[PDB]
């Protein structure tokens, strides 16, 4: 005579990246179009005193 | 025909039944599209312009 006690599931602990602190280090941003991008630049002109 | 003389052999008939057959002539061409125009046509993304 068998008998299956029960069914029991486990908890995950769902992380999320805005909620950690190394969020802060990061301006996050959301571009559908990437998929497109090749190469983003930015390019600074400075004058020295 | 033409009502004949006094005994000069003429034709006895009346409506001939010849029959005709069709005759056949399939005609043909190909049309293409490609893996991206199907990708781009019905899996339309909800992104940006």
């Amino acid at each position: 005579f068998e008998a299956i006690f029960g069914t029991f599931c486990n908890r995950l602990e769902w992380v999320y990246f805005l909620t950690s602190g190394l969020a802060a280090a990061a301006h996050a941003i959301k571009f559908h179009d990437l998929n497109k991008l090749t190469t983003g630049k930015m390019l600074f002109h400075v004058q020295v005193p | 025909r033409v009502a004949s003389g006094a005994g000069l052999p003429t034709s006895r008939q009346t409506t001939i039944m010849v029959t005709k057959y069709s005759e056949k002539s399939p005609i043909t061409i190909p049309f293409e599209l490609s893996a991206a125009c199907l990708t781009y046509l019905r899996e339309t993304f909800e992104g940006t312009i």
